[PDB]
DNA sequence: CGTCGGTGACTCACCGACG
DNA sequence: CGTCGGTGAGTCACCGAC
């Protein structure tokens, strides 16, 4: 038939663009579980940055009172 | 008779793929969402730590005025 | 002002879980 | 052994873009 050859075809393109909805989903989750994990990562850099900091400024501090 | 029972499994099945259609979009926004809280929360942790690094030199600098 | 692709939702295929 | 639910994938109906 050649009405059954462009619903074939339509449903060729169809099914492709149905994949490419469902990739796209799938990589936007990839890269914002990629993100977050990153930024956790620097968070913990950052707040393990800022422990030791106000350490070593009441160290200083400390050191200073004693004349 | 067995129509019944078929239409049963479509709607069990349809149940199913919208409580997992949904769950993959709870996952995007949750995700979205801790992404822009992170970078938030990164700016404000990053610029204490540059006014802790500043405080502890002008410490470091204070004992030595003090040999 | 007519096709195009994108997308929500139904459905089926397939799989591992498991009573 | 056989049915279950989860999920990938094909299909339909519909819509806005252009
Ligand atoms: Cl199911
Ligand atoms: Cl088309
Ligand atoms: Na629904």
């Amino acid at each position: 038939s050649e009405e059954e050859e462009k619903r074939r075809v339509r449903r060729e393109r169809n099914k492709l663009a149905a994949a490419k909805c469902r990739n796209r989903r799938r990589e936007l989750t990839d890269r914002l579980q990629a993100e977050t994990d990153q930024l956790e990562e620097e968070k913990a850099e950052l707040e393990s940055e800022i422990a030791e900091l106000q350490k070593e400024k009441e160290r200083l501090e400390f050191v200073l009172v004693a004349h | 008779q067995e129509r019944i029972k078929a239409e049963r499994k479509r709607l069990r099945n349809r149940i199913a793929a919208s409580k997992c259609r949904k769950r993959k979009l709870e996952r995007i926004s949750r995700l979205e969402e801790k992404v822009k809280t992170l970078k938030s929360q990164n700016t404000e942790l990053a610029s204490t730590a540059s006014l802790l690094r500043e405080q502890v030199a002008q410490l470091k600098q204070k004992v030595l005025s003090h040999v």
